[PDB]
């Protein structure tokens, strides 16, 4: 089902219908929706694909990226791991305290970027519906 | 040794680091410090060497630390012999019995007494289970304890 | 070892001592006094108090080898130096000025009443005596039990404490903390205590809940060695009380315990207004007692029956026929000048007595007045035979009780052997003294005598049988006599026994009839001498008994030898509508249950408990060093340590040593016999303090209780190596959690940081972008 969207993907980004992605093809529908990439942007993005972009080569580097991760279970236990009562959410003082100067520190911006979605509300920061969010 | 030194400041770290990292532990848990490698010292044994009966009372470095652990290898670790024996002397049967009622008052009352928590605690770990009289295999036990958490 | 468990049972000592300047000096106050020599001259030498810094002299035989600080508040005296009357008496005080009660006088132990509440017996603490061997742990009574139980159980033998002591010691205190010691090792034995003490004692001078009974529980077990039963058996109950006692003194404590309104519910039951000073019967000497609460010590005596399985007809039919005697002592009379037979003075309360016992108030004050071939009796006469009956009623009672819990007791479960427990009423003199207390006196002798026999005698014949060496030592202990002076077949007791079957016998011709057998015959028996104590009541003759001089008052004593109720209410009563109610001379029925039970004891392995009376005040931790020093004499105890200490009194089976001393050496054990070899070899004892044997071990004196020490110790050590142990494995488990949270932060911290670079990927922005 990961595979339905990516074709049906390049299927809207793939503009010219020829089966293949082109600077043109990118820049084409980012456009049509919200600000696009600058040449050297439109560039880089695809000599990040040996050559010619068919649905191949795409589903080859998405799915290159998309690996060297673990389980949405795997992850929702690393974190109950600091929720002895088992509630299913963590203080917020909490979490950001541990991520910030614990273990490999994370910086303000890795702190900000990921507090900015973070879904906190009551004081409890929610793992559970922050860990789907970030997996499936 | 060395792969033994080596070992000390290992577990040194994950220690001076949760009482707040900064290259020195709580006297008050270089018992459990020791308790990592290994080593099961009695809290006499422990306070000989440097231990605290509570936190803030004092901190400790690496430096401190080499011979606290030099210490508590030299000190008597109990056999299986031992813990037999003195079991037995609780058993009226013989027959290598005991109810949970009178484990729990050796545990809890008599010696370096166990808070009550641990008590429960161990008894659930090693799952300790007594029939339909209430009476539990002492011997079935001390084996498990013996054992360790991951045998 | 760390425990707290050892606050009040462990001992917690250098420099100016001079064994040649230092002793121990007669003293008027301490018994003995700490004094430095300064000049001989002969025999007169003149030495130092160190106390107040006195001087004075002392015929030089008069002083005593005092000990080096080396044996401080020792826990076995017979590893002391010297062992005399003044040596002993500053252990023991010592000891006790610090919590320290129990103290090994070699082979037995020795008690000194503490008036306070201990944190020795809890249940943490006899986890730690459990299997020990007297010189592995501190000085205890539950070591001297938990060892007669090891003897028993190795030996395969029956075992038997003999606790003595003077009265308010400590004798039943004891009794039952060991009872329930053995028991935690049920719940119906330990609450035979509070029914039967309820029922057989009383406030007294010297006790406020004094026992008037004497009391043998043997306790039975099974092939496991646990608990199968047991029995009580009691002896001469003070018939007395019930109706009269002394100033300052009450009666037995139920009568009370009635009275309170612990359980108003009863009143009507009994048919008592709650008010003991209302009943002439109870309230003659004391009312109250500090530190006594008859209200909930009624409820638990309540509760006590319960348990003991009493059905509630059964605890009722008891607590009416006691609050009936409440009211046999309130009918009134009168006689009618003429002829004076009597007459009643009303009948309100005679009838609630017909009621309570299920017999006609009419039928009952008739054979009463006029007992039936009749014969009528005047005012006194009757109100004499109403206390003979009161007296009667509660003999029987009191006899039918202890019956009835015996049959909750004696569970027909399988029996071995067993481990009984005396604890008999002990001396006790008083301002006035008469037949009760000669009668609990020569019980006591009596058992003195016994220590007497089995300490010295004994031993030494032993010696002989088995063919051993020795020569004789005369510790000169023999109460034969004072003990002859009243059983022997002319004794006194048995003039008082051929004085009654004479009815014109009277105060007189029995006072006579004695000076006329022992004046001068026999030396235990001396004329009255003068008052040592005001208010002292009448004396006919003084006897030396081993523990005091007690001038003895006869007047009375032949009615109080011969009973006498009338034939006639006993006929009432033998078919009264209470199911209860309807169910030779006293001196020759005691004197055979008392020979009864010297002879069960004789068939054992004897454990002795000495309790001491630290002072005259009844307030706790006082001492009287004079009154202690006293016991530390009639009781025998220096001899008693000197053999142990001289010959070897200690002896053990090879089999049970190996069981109960393995633990002392276990790296350097591998046959019974050279198991120990080695043990006692391990721990380089020296062959002078023990012997060989072919089946058995002689320890020196003390050498065991010391034995039991050190045995103690390690069954402590083990038991914290056991609990490190416990501890380490906690610790070490949750090492993954300090172990398991690292790496469930790593998981965390590098997959959001993937995440986050993720969606700084210009192709997933778009991606994402086009999703929809």
């Amino acid at each position: 089902k990961q595979i339905q969207e990516m074709k049906e993907a390049f299927s809207m980004i793939d503009v010219d219908r020829d089966g293949f992605v082109s600077k043109e093809d990118i820049k084409a529908i980012s456009e049509q929706l919200g600000r696009a990439p600058d040449d050297k942007e439109l560039t880089a993005m695809l000599k990040e694909a040996p050559g010619p972009l068919n649905f191949t080569m795409f589903l080859s580097i998405f799915s290159d990226k998309l690996s060297g991760t673990d389980s949405e279970e795997t992850i929702r236990n690393a974190f109950a791991m600091f929720d002895e009562q088992e509630t299913k959410k963590l203080n917020i003082e909490y979490i950001k305290d541990l991520l910030e100067n614990m273990g490999d520190n994370f910086n303000k911006d890795e702190m900000r970027m990921t507090f900015k979605e973070a879904p906190v509300e009551g004081g409890k920061f929610d793992y559970v519906k922050f860990t789907a969010m970030i997996k499936g | 040794s060395q792969d033994e030194i080596d070992d000390l400041k290992d577990v040194f770290e994950l220690f001076d680091f949760w009482d707040g990292r900064d290259g020195a532990v709580d006297a008050f848990k270089l018992g459990d410090v020791c308790r990592c490698l290994g080593i099961n010292p009695r809290n006499e044994d422990v306070f000989a060497v440097g231990g605290t009966h509570k936190m803030g009372e004092k901190s400790l470095p690496f430096e401190e630390f080499l011979p606290a652990y030099e210490g508590l290898m030299d000190c008597e670790q109990g056999t299986f012999a031992d813990y037999m024996e003195a079991f037995k002397t609780f058993d009226r049967e013989g027959q290598g019995f005991i109810s949970g009622a009178e484990l729990r008052h050796v545990l809890t009352a008599l010696g370096e007494r166990l808070s009550d928590e641990d008590v429960d605690e161990i008894i659930k770990l090693t799952d300790l289970q007594e029939d339909l009289e209430g009476n539990v295999k002492y011997e079935d036990f001390v084996k498990k304890v013996m054992a360790g958490p991951y045998p | 070892f760390s425990d707290p468990d050892f606050q009040y049972l462990a001992v917690d000592q250098t420099a100016a001592f001079d064994g040649k300047k230092n002793c121990w000096v007669p003293d008027e106050k301490e018994g003995f006094a700490s004094a430095e020599i300064q000049s001989s001259k002969g025999d007169e030498i003149t030495v130092k108090i160190v106390a107040d810094s006195s001087t004075r002299t002392v015929k030089k035989d008069d002083i005593q080898s005092m000990n080096p600080p080396k044996f401080e508040k020792l826990e076995d005296m017979a590893n002391m130096t010297y062992l005399n009357e003044a040596s002993v008496l500053y252990n023991l005080r010592s000891r006790y000025t610090s919590g320290l009660i129990y103290t090994y006088s070699g082979l037995f132990c020795i008690a000194v009443n503490p008036y306070r509440r201990l944190p020795i017996y809890t249940d943490s603490v006899i986890a730690k005596y459990r299997g020990k061997r007297k010189t592995e742990i501190p000085p205890h009574l539950f070591s001297v039990a938990d060892n007669a139980y090891q003897n028993m159980v190795t030996d395969r033998e029956n075992q038997s404490c003999l606790i003595t002591g003077e009265s308010g010691a400590g004798k039943t205190e004891n009794t039952k903390k060991v009872i329930m010691y053995l028991a935690k090792v049920e719940d119906q034995i330990i609450q035979a205590n509070p029914v039967l003490e309820a029922y057989g004692n009383a406030k007294t001078t010297r006790n406020n809940n004094s026992s008037r009974f004497g009391k043998f529980i043997r306790i039975h077990f099974g092939p496991t060695g646990k608990i199968a039963g047991a029995d009580i058996e009691t002896y001469l109950l003070e018939k007395s009380r019930v109706t009269y006692q002394q100033s300052a003194e009450r009666n037995y404590h139920i009568f009370y315990q009635i009275c309170s309104n612990a359980i108003p519910e009863l009143n009507d039951v009994m048919l008592v207004t709650p008010d003991s000073g209302l009943y002439s019967f109870i309230n003659q000497g004391c009312l109250t007692v500090d530190n006594i609460d008859d209200v909930e010590e009624f409820k638990l005596c309540d509760e006590a029956f319960d348990i003991l399985g009493f059905t509630k007809e059964e605890k009722q039919s008891m607590f009416k026929c006691t609050a009936s005697i409440l009211h046999m002592g309130e009918m009134k009379f009168k006689q009618r000048p003429r002829e004076e037979q009597a007459e009643s003075d009303g009948t309100a309360e005679a009838e609630k007595v017909a009621f309570l016992c299920g017999i006609n108030a009419g039928d009952l004050l008739k054979a009463l007045l006029k007992p039936k071939v009749t014969k009528g009796q005047n005012m006194n006469q009757v109100v004499n035979s109403v206390g003979a009956l009161a007296k009667s009623l509660y003999d029987r009672m009191f006899n039918w009780l202890v019956r009835r819990v015996n049959k909750t007791l004696d569970t027909k479960a399988k029996r071995n052997y067993y481990i009984g427990v005396l604890d008999i009423a002990g001396f006790e003199i008083f301002d006035f003294n008469s037949f009760e207390q000669l009668c609990i006196n020569y019980t006591n002798e009596r058992l003195q005598q016994f220590f007497n026999h089995h300490m010295f005698i004994l031993e030494q014949e032993e010696y002989k049988k088995e063919g051993i060496a020795w020569e004789f030592i005369d510790f000169g202990m023999d109460l034969q006599m004072c003990i002859d002076l009243i059983e022997k077949p002319m004794g006194i007791l048995s003039i008082l026994e051929e004085e009654c079957m004479f009815p014109k016998a009277d105060d007189k011709s029995f006072q006579d009839k004695l000076y006329q057998n022992h004046m001068g015959k026999n030396r235990m028996f001396t004329k009255p001498g003068k008052p040592t104590r005001p208010n002292q009541g009448p004396a006919h003759f003084e006897l030396h008994h081993y523990a005091g001089n007690v001038p003895y008052s006869i007047t009375g004593w032949l009615e109080k030898n011969k009973d006498p109720i009338n034939e006639n209410v006993v006929a009432l009563l033998g078919a009264s509508k209470e199911p209860l109610v309807a169910e030779q001379t006293i001196s020759a029925v005691h004197r055979e249950s008392l020979n009864k039970l010297m002879k069960n004891l004789y068939s054992t392995h004897p454990h002795f408990v000495r309790c001491i009376i630290p002072n005259e005040l009844k307030q706790p931790g006082l001492v009287d060093a004079e009154l202690v020093l006293h016991q530390l004499q009639c009781n025998g105890v220096l001899e008693g340590i000197r053999i142990c200490r001289k010959g070897f009194p200690s002896r053990l089976i090879y089999s049970e040593f190996k069981q109960r001393y393995s633990i002392l050496a276990p790296n350097a054990i591998p046959d019974g016999k050279t198991v120990s070899e080695k043990i006692l070899a391990g721990l380089q004892m020296d062959p002078a303090e023990y012997r060989l044997g072919t089946t058995k071990v002689f320890f020196k004196a003390g050498v065991l209780g010391n034995l039991e020490e050190m045995r103690d110790e390690r069954l402590s050590k083990i038991i914290s190596m056991f609990q490190a142990h416990i501890r380490g494995y906690l610790i070490r488990k949750a090492y993954k959690k300090l172990q398991d949270q690292r790496i469930g932060l790593s998981v965390i911290q590098r997959n959001i940081r993937k995440w986050l670079v993720l969606r700084n990927w210009q192709w997933w922005k778009l991606y994402s972008k086009v999703k929809p």
